[PDB]
């Protein structure tokens, strides 16, 4: 009984000494540089071939194919610059919430309420996609897959527990076990050896792939966290919650830098994602808009409206170009 | 419609 | 519980951290921000030629 | 025009048309959420029925095709992943009348039935009571008496006169009254009719305002 | 991936022919067919090209109206019907898988090929030489040149590369000028730019003897090179 | 002495606000979308029938007030064959519209193969060329006519050949049967069969707002049926009576005759109003 005391009395020494070490007053340091000015994005293209809602959508590294998943139980990979359907999935499971698309461009992985999160190879002879392999394990739905390599998958799900997988075997490599709610998110790192992730709990947990083991547990939101992802710097995380606030996390400070939130907003973040200079923050709300954020005023600076119910997906590619924001409206639209 | 039909008047 | 004092040596781990102040860290979003300036599309539109969109 | 080796469009149409074509034959079906909690019978009624995660269950009647969307295998929280199941036509719904003690970890299949029956997107919960007896429920409620879950019942210990206030109950479970009708079954045997029972809610269901386009509901 | 294709023949010069081709081993409703000829002395000259599933069907200028070319979707077998055939008709036959999309490879794998004999505005691509003699592990280019510069605004230059070797059939080299095939080695590549076309093959080995082919694919007819034989 | 008045103003109302009533309808469902659904489509090709009804109501109204000067033989011909042939065409719409809502409801199995879209453009596309059978049959048949002083030239409808109102009275006996008699019974016994089978509805039956709104359907089928008898009714009893079966012809009995003409445009200047503004698809 007294061990739990002391247990608790480390989890107030933890917390005393991150706030003890921190006396910046960010609200200070932040005004310091301009602001980015009202940035009008406007919808490029918009990709009309979902008859369901949509969950997720996967940029590609060559910043021209995006997957998108949705409940009608259909992956298409979408070229963006022509808004040609390249290659449409037919899934065995009509429930995902989560997609993938490999950096090599080889594969795609989704899974969900099936608890597996089936890979898909899209290069291959006899020409339409095949399943490679179907990651069994998970006893949750699944709502997050990541490629680290073609041969390295990490998910998340709702049994608590994080995993990375060997697509070849077929087999977890680790589980992550630190998380005692359902685990909504990931976000590789750019140098790929770190992940973060958000769970129902409202902690969110940075891990290791070789040590396997949580190094760190931000928290401060109050509800779900639904959606996460990295500053492209790979220092940094913000946070998407049904708070109705969105934080940004820095892995080495160990502290909340800003939040991302108003007071006429008040439905929950569903996907997040950054600009590649990292200047610009996207959000997306269930307010049927992509609220998009600047990462250092903590302003909001512009509006992606276009859709006719929650945006469940964003994704900015790789090099900056584009702004993809698929929703339940059924409609994915590149913004720019 | 109206009875065209040739009407006498 | 047993569990409990095993996750005691978990954070345990967690505790030993090389903490750094948010004044130097938000230095380091700064810095990164202004840096990649220049190569993003959204922050300043890129011109019309140069757009695939 | 600039189209060389842009057949890419050719292929892009036609994907569109296959898109369309299986969207409209999954859209024409109907999609059912087997929403029952544990130690009820589920089982009962889907091995009644036609027929490692969610576990959807196809069956025919009358031209008609169903889905049922056995999600009991999910130990995970369910606000997470039940707007997956907004638009559904109905949602079956499994109580054990029974229980054995019930007829709070012991008498679970009233009190926790009825904390389950919670709504936040609307639909006509179409619930099933299932009693688990055959006739012996009978003999079950004259041996032991059910004011032990409802402290508040004095009404006769007969078969119906209990079984209509555990469905009064179950009602007084509702909150919008005039949004959404909760077709309500008692049956254990089932030789046919909770077929038809499902089959009578989804078609009022795919009457009102989903056939309603035209007619004006 | 095999495309077996029948027939081949000797027929009488005015009669009429159906050559059939069955796939065997791929999503044959998912790809466009072509057919490419070529004359037992000369080089390749396309033939006709239907889309996935008869979307969009072109033929030859030299036969035009005259063939007619037929898939058969469901049964997997690609058709084409030859009438009235004329004394130009003294070729040997390839069916060409194709497949568009952004990234894709067309012209990538070509059939066993099958011999027909008969009895007795648009670009040009213009080869280098006939030959060039080899010697194994030194570096030799070879190059085409083209009418109209091949660039389109996409920055896609529609040149492709190919190799039939000796008593066999060919194969996909650089497809769009740069980009390399799947299945062969990587010491290929190609440099080309506005009509100036190169592939640059370096440390030139043994099964590589042969003729290479250069390919455009901007507009219709596809037109090929004589290309170069590396042979001493 | 005011009936030129009576006749002009009642005309001139009915024809600009069926006019607009349709030219709002179609601008809203273009707003709105049409293709989606078997009933914006239905609703949009009736308006268009009712539309193209209205255009040619000034020709009506000339042939009674002016009497003197048809604009054109040409004119009068093809206004009379596109006033045949859209009166075919706004009440077929009608009866098939009454047909696709007890498909809705009746046979609501049978509704999910029926009541497609293209189903709907089907059965739409060919129930204008059954109209434009009329319209070609006109198109035969039609043209002013003149005739030296005995009487003033007006546009109507020629004989076949010196025999003539027998040919006539089988025109007659068809525009009857098959502008009223079969389209009144399909659509009593369709939305009456449907008020039979939505009684038992649990959606409608109990809990008494949800009784009301099935007052509110009852409503409004009882108002379809209404408005449909009250306009098509004078016009065709009284063509036919004016059969010659005893001294029907009198000279004061035109300014009704007229009026009854008035009400049954009517029918399809209100059909915009009836049904886009009162239907529940009033949430655009």
């Amino acid at each position: 009984d007294q061990l739990r005391q002391e247990a608790e009395q480390l989890k107030n020494q933890i917390r005393d000494a991150r706030k003890a070490c921190a006396d910046a007053t960010l609200s200070q340091i932040t005004n310091n540089i301009d602001p980015v000015g009202r940035i009008q994005m406007r919808t490029r293209r918009t990709l009309r071939g979902h008859l369901a809602k949509i969950y997720a959508m996967h940029w590609g590294t060559d910043s021209r194919l995006l997957v998108s998943a949705s409940q009608d139980g259909k992956l298409i990979i979408w070229d963006s610059y022509t808004t040609n359907k390249v290659h449409a999935i037919p899934l065995r499971s009509s429930w995902v919430m989560t997609c993938a698309y490999a950096p090599s461009g080889n594969y795609v992985a989704c899974g969900g309420l099936d608890n597996i999160c089936s890979i898909y190879n899209l290069k291959t002879r006899e020409g339409n996609v095949r399943v490679s392999r179907e990651l069994a394990g998970h006893t949750g739905y699944l709502s997050c897959c990541r490629f680290l390599d073609d041969n390295q998958i990490v998910t998340s799900s709702g049994d608590t527990t994080c995993a990375l997988w060997d697509i070849e075997t077929g087999q977890q490599t680790t589980t992550f076990t630190g998380h005692t709610g359902d685990v909504m998110s990931l976000s590789l790192a750019p140098d790929t050896r770190l992940f973060v992730s958000g769970a129902c709990d409202a902690s969110a947990k940075l891990w290791d792939v070789r040590e396997g083991m949580c190094r760190q547990t931000f928290t401060g939101h109050e509800s779900d966290i639904n959606a996460i992802c990295f500053f492209p710097n790979g220092n940094a995380f913000a946070t998407g919650s049904d708070d109705a606030t969105c934080r940004l996390f820095d892995l080495r400070a160990d502290q909340e830098l800003m939040t991302y939130s108003h007071d006429n907003i008040i439905c929950g973040i569903t996907s997040v994602s950054f600009s590649k200079s990292g200047r610009l923050l996207l959000a997306g709300y269930d307010d049927f808009n992509c609220n998009v954020w600047d990462a250092l005023k903590a302003d909001r600076a512009g509006v992606l409206a276009g859709h006719d119910n929650r945006v469940s997906c964003l994704g900015v590619t790789d090099d900056g170009m584009a702004v993809a924001t698929g929703s339940w409206d059924s409609f994915l639209k590149i913004w720019n | 419609y109206g009875g065209f039909l040739r009407r006498i008047r | 519980i047993a569990q409990a004092r095993k996750l005691v040596e978990q954070l345990k781990m967690e505790a030993n951290i090389d903490r750094i102040k948010v004044s130097k860290a938000a230095a380091d979003l700064m810095a990164y921000c202004e840096a990649h300036a220049k190569e993003d599309p959204l922050l300043t539109p890129v011109p019309a030629s140069e757009n695939p969109f | 025009l600039s189209a060389e080796d842009k057949a890419a469009v050719e292929r892009s149409k036609m994907i569109d048309r296959n898109l369309r074509e299986d969207g409209e034959k999954a859209a024409r079906e109907v999609k059912l959420l087997l929403l029952g909690a544990g130690e009820s019978g589920k089982s009962t009624i889907v091995k009644q029925m036609k027929i490692t995660g969610i576990v959807e269950t196809h069956f025919t009647f009358k031209d008609l095709h169903f889905k049922m969307f056995d999600v009991g295998g999910q130990r995970s929280e369910r606000k997470k992943w039940i707007h997956c199941f907004e638009g559904v036509t109905a949602i079956i719904f499994c109580v054990a009348l029974s229980d054995y003690d019930l007829v709070n970890r012991m008498h679970e299949s009233m009190k926790l039935f009825d904390s389950i029956c919670n709504n936040k997107w609307f639909t006509d919960t179409s619930i099933i009571l299932f009693l688990n007896k055959k006739d012996l429920f009978e003999e079950k409620i004259k041996k032991s008496p059910l004011t032990i879950c409802y402290p508040e019942y004095a009404g006769s210990n007969t078969y119906e006169e209990a079984a209509a206030y555990i469905q009064c109950q179950f009602e007084d479970l509702n909150k919008r009254k005039d949004t959404k009708e909760i077709y309500t079954h008692f049956t254990c045997a089932t030789d046919t009719k909770n077929v038809q029972f499902v089959f009578d809610a989804v078609t009022d269901v795919i009457i009102k305002n989903n056939l309603k386009d035209c007619g004006l509901f | 991936v095999q495309l077996v294709e029948s027939g081949g023949g000797l027929v009488q010069p005015g009669g009429s022919r159906k050559l059939s081709c069955s796939a065997s081993g791929f999503a044959f409703s998912s790809f466009g067919m072509h057919w490419v000829r070529q004359a037992p002395e000369k080089g390749l000259e396309w033939v006709a090209y239907i889309s996935s599933g008869s979307g969009t069907i072109y033929y030859a200028d030299t036969v035009k109206g005259r063939f007619t070319i037929s898939r058969d979707d469901p049964k997997n077998t690609l058709f084409l019907q030859m009438t009235s055939l004329r004394s130009e008709d003294t070729a040997m036959y390839y069916c060409v898988r194709s497949i568009y999309y952004y990234g894709s490879s067309p012209f990538d794998f070509w059939g066993q090929g099958t011999t027909l004999t008969v009895s007795s505005s648009d670009i040009v691509m213009t080869q280098a030489t006939s030959s060039v003699p080899v010697t194994p592990g030194e570096s030799v280019s070879i190059s085409c040149r083209s009418s109209k510069s091949l660039l389109h605004s996409n920055g896609n230059t529609y040149l492709y590369w190919f190799l039939q070797r000796p008593g066999q059939s060919p194969q996909l080299l650089i497809y769009r000028m740069s980009n390399l095939a799947s299945g062969v080695p990587d010491r290929f590549s190609g440099s080309g730019s506005g009509t100036a076309f190169t592939l640059t093959i370096s440390r030139l080995e043994a099964e590589d003897v042969g003729v290479y082919y250069c390919m455009q694919h901007l507009e219709y007819p596809l037109t090929f090179g004589a290309g170069t034989k590396l042979e001493l | 002495p005011a009936i030129p008045v009576i006749i002009t103003a009642v005309y001139s109302v009915v024809f600009v606000v069926g006019l607009v009533g349709n030219s709002l309808v179609m601008f809203v469902i273009i707003r709105y979308t049409k293709m989606k659904t078997a009933t914006n489509i239905y609703i949009f090709n009736l308006a268009l029938a009712d539309a193209l009804v209205t255009t040619t109501m000034p020709f009506q109204s000339t042939v009674y007030l002016m009497n003197s000067w048809p604009f054109g033989d040409v004119l009068c011909k093809i206004v009379l064959s596109i006033d045949y042939y859209n009166m075919f065409t706004s009440i077929f719409t009608l009866t098939m519209m009454s047909v696709d809502r007890y498909i809705a409801v009746c046979h609501p199995v049978k509704a999910l193969d029926f009541r497609t879209p293209l189903k709907a453009k089907i059965i739409n596309i060919c129930i204008w060329l059954l109209s434009s059978s009329v319209g070609i049959s006109a198109i035969v048949l039609g043209g002013t006519k003149v005739r030296e002083d005995v009487d003033v030239i007006e546009c109507s409808l020629q004989f076949p050949d010196d025999d003539y109102s027998w040919w006539d009275l089988f025109m007659k006996i068809c525009v009857f049967i098959f502008a009223f008699v079969i389209p009144v019974l399909i659509i009593i016994v369709c939305y009456t069969l449907m008020i039979l089978r939505l009684k038992s509805v649990r959606l409608l039956s109990g809990s008494r707002e949800k009784d009301r709104n099935l007052r509110r359907i009852t409503r409004l089928v009882l108002v379809v049926v209404a408005v449909f008898v009250v306009c098509w009714t004078p016009i065709h009893i009284f063509i036919l009576v004016e059969a010659l079966g005893s001294t029907s012809h009198s000279t004061a009995a035109l300014s009704s005759y007229y009026f009854c003409i008035a009400l049954g445009y009517t029918n399809s200047s209100l059909n915009p109003i009836l049904y886009a503004f009162l239907d529940e698809n009033f949430k655009r």
